[PDB]
């Protein structure tokens, strides 16, 4: 009976153990993934947030001033 | 056309600024009614009662509700006259609030019935009454040692769960039926659900149609807790100046005034007492309990439950009630916890009504003589305490024996405790207790044990309890 | 009357400006005092009386204020007002302020630093102002503007299984709460006419509990004890039996240490108990003025159910250190103190907020609120002042000894809030504790005849072991009674008294196994089955069981 | 017997913890999604907030002195 409670709790602590693990690859997986989609939005975003920035300004407030922000953001970020 | 402003406000307390020459009198009633003019303000309905003139056309006053949403600035506006109250035949059945409103949502009441206002002085020494009639409870304790007056002020001291309610819903079911007159209930500062549940049980027994109740508890401002004795007091004097009816009044707690009236005197701006309480204490307890009294016309019989904070029974507001009252009952926690209940205490409770010539000549000496035995008892438990039982004489012996089957008979079964227990309650008259007692103090019942006598209504019921269990 | 301007304005602009706002004010004149003030390039702001009126480089700020088609091209920018005052005194935790001119009683203001506060006093030229967070950041000379609003916290389903302070603010570090509603901390009790009796149980799981002391929905039950006497541990057990029954949980914790919540927390969401609870927190390093808020954000957090036909249950960690709390906030404003230094209105600290807890009438819906308070005593004294001032607000005590002690824990509502079943076997068990309780107290060393020998010692003994229990492990209802039914009936007389535990687990074992249409019928009727039944599957039982 | 009932109760419960820890794990990469998305909207808006600030500084102000007195006007009038 002992034994018998003895091996299912060991095994059960090996799935345990098992499962957690499993959870940090997928998560170490997903971090991975997650900051190279990041770093792809980042770049993607920010070409997006400049242009958005022209709008904001316009609106706020064509092709030659959306050229000289661009140039300005890129200085800045420079 | 005459218009105020409010000038300060903290927390219960407000100030309003006047015209010159316009300054309302002391214990007037204002209102203030405001709707929203944007969308950062609240609508407000309020009513202040003034308490003090400051100088420079400025009064402070007390609100009867919460003061969250006031703005400094809203304009107020004086009524002329202190609180006033609906009297009469059309408050019989009803329940009300502080200002007199009904909230048992059956109607409202016409705008032209005559109303009457809370403040007004006692009366004078041209007109009192003086005469002492014994009242039945059917409570042995009670009729016993400490008797009531039918026209009196009865006193219940209590401290925190102990049994003032129980005794007091007790009282009611024995007496508010017998008395075929009109009663009064106050309830200031007590739990809700006793009130919802007081007044379903009246309405079941049918005691309503001569009752009007009164409710303000413990979840509202001290404001309205110091207002609402008032309010039961002028609807019960209505009826004994205007009818010459006989008239009961019950006040559920009346320590809650007082301490409203200390948590307001400190924001009002007064030098504290001793113990943290108002300059002001026995002034406001004797000006509210000098109403209660019986004319020529007709009578109160006021019973009042008294709260004692931290069973210290040496505290202001017990000690300066204590000077009122002309039968009192003390309730103590030691012999709660034995199992005795009620849980009088047989020594310190008093009455004016306990004389010869009053009560009769066997009752006194049958008293007198339960008295000077529990004493007795009382000086000896020290030693028994440290040194026991077996070094004591032969009389003290017999004094124990006697005494703890007196002390064990004092107690009773209640019609309202069958919930709790399961016994169907007793009554017994005065003549059955003072013969059940003549006999326990002749050692007639001296064999019996001694826990047969816990809990009965007679002595035959003694005799049969102890034959049920084996002797 | 002073303007920020990018660039000087054109006097006869200025003039226009001036008569303008003197006509909308109310003044028949108006003169401004323009500034040159370059960093507000995107237009005027102006500031009159206590009065401000933005310009439009706020605008960009309130540009990231529009985080959030694209932000429907940058929305529309506004001309935003707002009343505003400064601070003259700050220390120990509250305020003082000029301005403010139309702020109302118990609102809710907003440093310039991000922290809130309460307006408390509203004074002939002052607003006291009580700080809720931290104080080391503001100073004399800043900058306080009202928000239009009482105090309110955030309600809705959205706070189900989260962790919060008493304002509303997660502290488990999930992310935002999606609520969209939010009620006034400070609200009024259900009247007279809006309540009705208790009459459905509430099942803690705990035998001493559920057979001796018992609590109804809509009950106010206190629990009162010295330190290491673990009431947490019976707040927990509680909060866990509620798994099957349709009750909403919340946990309120004031002054404890937050190692210990999150130990707690841990405890809780091992047994899924975080599906229908909601946890306050405030710990003992956090200012008393959060200290002292806390029950009464958890009592608007349960109303909101309540106020629906749900049922809620409220526990409260300790109700005196919110006293002290108070206490120490109330002599930091220089009030005359009472017994214990004690301000006068300690009783309605408390009144006022157990009182909201009813058993509604069904024309109000039929909603519930159980409400257990905690008190914490030095060396057992029970008349001291808070806990004779809780004592005398709720319905009930249970008294933890240093373990019910029956001579001092009481119900009243509770009796009327048991099934039958229990109500037909709580009252044997009441007689035998009682029998030993004061049989133990002479016969410690004395000879009696075998009735005060054998049944006043031996029966005791026995129920006395069958009361105790394990930690986190709650019994239902049906296997309660049954084994209470058991012991009354006189089973387990000829079984050791180190044997008990054993036997009671594997009579539940062989109840689980083969005791299903008895299970079954209590569970349908709340009564007991026939007696006849009952005693042959006991008899079975006793046969199998194998005595050491 | 029982004690096999206790072995699979023991098994049953681990596998219930196991399965509350994998969606423990599920909801941390959800919500650490969120917050990067989160967070590049707001690195988004911080450059979009000094673009349009150097974009207006660069726009002419002569015809922008009379737009904030308009504006001025019409707030007067609204409030
Ligand atoms: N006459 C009585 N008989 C039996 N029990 C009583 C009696 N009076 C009080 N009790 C006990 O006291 C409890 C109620 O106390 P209560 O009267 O509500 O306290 P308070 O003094 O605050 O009104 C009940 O649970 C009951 O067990
Ligand atoms: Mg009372
Ligand atoms: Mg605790």
């Amino acid at each position: 009976i002992e034994n018998a409670r003895k091996l299912a709790e060991e095994q059960k602590e090996q799935i345990v153990a098992s499962a957690r693990a499993e959870a940090e690859r997928v998560k170490e997986t997903a971090k991975k993934e997650i900051e190279r989609e990041k770093e792809q939005a980042m770049a993607a975003l920010r070409e997006q947030v400049a242009s958005l920035s022209v709008l904001i300004a316009s609106k706020v407030i064509x092709x030659x001033x959306x050229x000289x922000x661009x140039x300005x953001x890129x200085x800045x970020x420079x | 056309m005459t218009r105020g402003r409010v000038i300060q406000v903290m927390g219960p307390v407000v100030d309003v600024k006047f015209e010159n020459g316009h300054l309302p009198a002391i214990y007037n009633a204002l209102k203030i009614q405001h709707k929203a003019r944007n969308e950062n303000e609240v609508d407000i309905d309020l009513t202040l009662e003034v308490a003090l003139h400051l100088g420079d056309d400025t009064v402070r006053t007390i609100a009867m509700a919460s003061t969250d949403g006031l703005i400094r600035g809203m304009e107020v506006i004086d009524t002329g006259a202190p609180i006033s109250v609906p009297v009469g035949e059309v408050t019989l059945g009803r329940v009300f609030n502080v200002l007199g409103e009904p909230i048992d949502l059956e109607g409202d009441i016409p705008a032209d019935a005559r109303r009457d206002p809370i403040h007004r002085p006692a009366p004078k020494f041209e007109e009192l009454a003086t005469e002492v009639e014994i009242l039945e409870t059917g409570i042995k304790v009670v009729d016993l040692l400490a008797p009531y007056i039918k026209g009196g002020k009865i006193g219940l001291f209590g401290g925190a769960g102990v049994g003032k309610t129980v005794l007091i819903q007790e009282l009611i079911h024995n007496i508010a039926q017998e008395h075929g007159g009109i009663s009064v209930f106050a309830g200031v500062g007590e739990r809700t659900r006793e009130g919802n549940d007081l007044y379903h049980e009246m309405k079941d027994s049918g005691v309503i149609s001569k009752t009007a109740m009164v409710f303000g508890q413990m979840n509202e401002p001290p404001g309205a807790r110091m207002r609402v004795a008032l309010t039961g007091l002028t609807m019960a004097e209505y009826f004994r100046d205007e009818q010459g009816q006989d008239v009961l009044l019950f006040i559920d707690n009346i320590f809650r005034f007082t301490q409203a009236g200390s948590e307001v005197s400190a924001l009002l701006g007064r030098m504290p007492s001793a113990v943290g309480y108002q300059p002001t204490l026995a002034t406001e307890m004797g000006q509210l309990q000098e109403r209660i009294t019986s004319t020529a016309k007709g009578s109160i019989t006021s019973i009042q439950a008294i709260y004692v904070p931290a069973d210290d029974y040496t505290d202001p507001a017990p000690a300066t009630t204590f000077s009122h009252l002309d039968a009192t009952t003390n309730l103590e926690r030691k012999l709660a916890e034995m199992g005795i209940y009620p849980a009088v205490d047989p020594l310190a409770s008093t009455s004016r009504a306990l004389a010869p010539e009053i009560v009769g000549e066997e009752h006194y000496q049958v008293a007198r003589k339960v008295q000077q035995t529990l004493q007795r008892y009382k000086e000896l438990q020290d030693i028994i305490a440290i040194l026991g039982m077996d070094e004591l004489s032969d009389e003290d012996k017999l004094v124990v024996h006697r005494a703890r089957r007196i002390q064990f008979f004092l107690s009773q079964n209640f019609h309202v405790a069958e919930q709790f227990t399961g016994q169907p309650g007793s009554y017994v008259p005065v003549k059955e207790t003072v013969r059940g007692f003549k006999e326990i103090l002749e050692g007639k019942y001296d064999h019996l044990p001694e826990d047969a006598f816990r809990l009965v209504g007679r002595i035959e019921e003694v005799v049969e309890k102890a034959k049920a269990m084996g002797v | 009357a002073v303007a920020y301007s990018a660039r000087p304005l054109t006097d006869e602009e200025l003039r226009a400006l001036s008569d303008v706002f003197a006509q909308k004010v109310g003044k028949q004149t108006l003169e401004i005092e323009n500034i040159i003030d370059p960093e507000l390039i995107g237009g005027v702001r102006l500031r009159i009386g206590n009065r401000i009126y933005d310009g439009s480089v706020s605008g960009q700020l309130e540009r990231i204020r529009r985080q959030l088609k694209q932000q429907i091209e940058n929305y529309e920018s506004q001309i935003q007002v707002s009343d505003v005052g400064t601070v003259i005194q700050v220390g120990d935790g509250i305020a003082r302020a000029h301005g403010l001119d139309n702020v109302m009683s118990g609102e809710l203001v907003e440093f310039a630093n991000g922290v809130m506060g309460m307006a408390l006093n509203l004074e002939e030229n002052n607003v006291g102002i009580v700080i809720l967070g931290p104080y080391t950041g503001i100073k004399e000379g800043d900058e306080v503007r009202r928000t239009g609003r009482i105090m309110e916290v955030p309600v809705g389903e959205a706070l189900i299984g989260r962790v919060v302070n008493p304002l509303g603010q997660p502290v488990d570090g999930l992310g935002p709460v999606e609520t969209t509603e939010t009620r006034p901390i400070e609200s009024p009790a259900p009247g007279v006419m809006d309540r009705r009796s208790v009459h459905e149980p509430l099942q803690t799981g705990i035998k001493a509990i559920d057979a001796l002391v018992p609590i109804g929905r809509g009950q106010r039950e206190l629990i009162i004890g010295d330190r290491q006497t673990g009431k947490t541990s019976v707040a927990i057990d509680t909060i866990i039996n509620q798994k099957d029954q349709n009750m909403i949980s919340i946990y309120v914790a004031i002054g404890q240490k937050e190692s210990t919540v999150r130990t707690v927390v841990e405890t809780l969401r091992k047994h899924g108990a975080l599906d229908y609870t909601i946890v306050v927190t405030a710990s003992a390093s956090q200012p008393a003025p959060l200290l002292f808020l806390a029950p009464y954000a958890g009592v608007a957090m349960g109303e909101y159910f309540m106020y629906k036909g749900k049922h809620v249950l409220v526990v409260y960690d300790d109700l005196s250190k919110q006293a002290a709390a108070y206490r120490e906030l109330s002599l930091l404003l220089r009030r005359p103190p009472g017994r214990e230094a004690y301000p006068g209105d300690i009783f309605y600290l408390h009144s006022r907020l157990l009182e909201r807890a009813a058993k509604l009438s069904d024309a109000k819906g039929g909603g519930s609120l159980t409400a257990l308070p905690f008190v914490e005593t030095q060396a057992g004294d029970i008349s001291a002042y808070i806990p004779t001032n809780v004592i005398s607000i709720t319905d009930g005590q249970i008294f933890l000894q240093s373990a019910i002690n029956a001579g001092l824990s009481v119900s009243r509502v509770g009796g009327a809030a048991q099934i039958k079943a229990m109500k037909k076997v709580a009252g044997t068990l009441r007689l035998d504790l009682a029998a030993y309780r004061e049989l133990e107290a002479f016969a410690q060393f004395g000879s009696d005849l075998d009735k005060a020998t054998q049944a006043k010692l031996a029966r005791g003994a026995r129920t006395v072991e069958v009361l105790k229990q394990d930690l986190h492990q709650p019994i239902p209802v049906e296997k309660q009674v049954l084994i209470i039914y058991a012991l009354t009936r006189g089973f387990l007389d000829d079984i050791p008294v180190e044997d008990v535990r054993r036997f009671e687990k594997e009579f539940y074992l062989f109840l689980d196994q083969n005791g299903q249409h008895l299970l079954e019928h209590i569970r349908t009727t709340k009564d007991l089955p026939n007696e006849d039944d009952l005693n042959k599957a006991i008899e079975a039982f006793k046969k199998t069981f194998v005595v050491s």
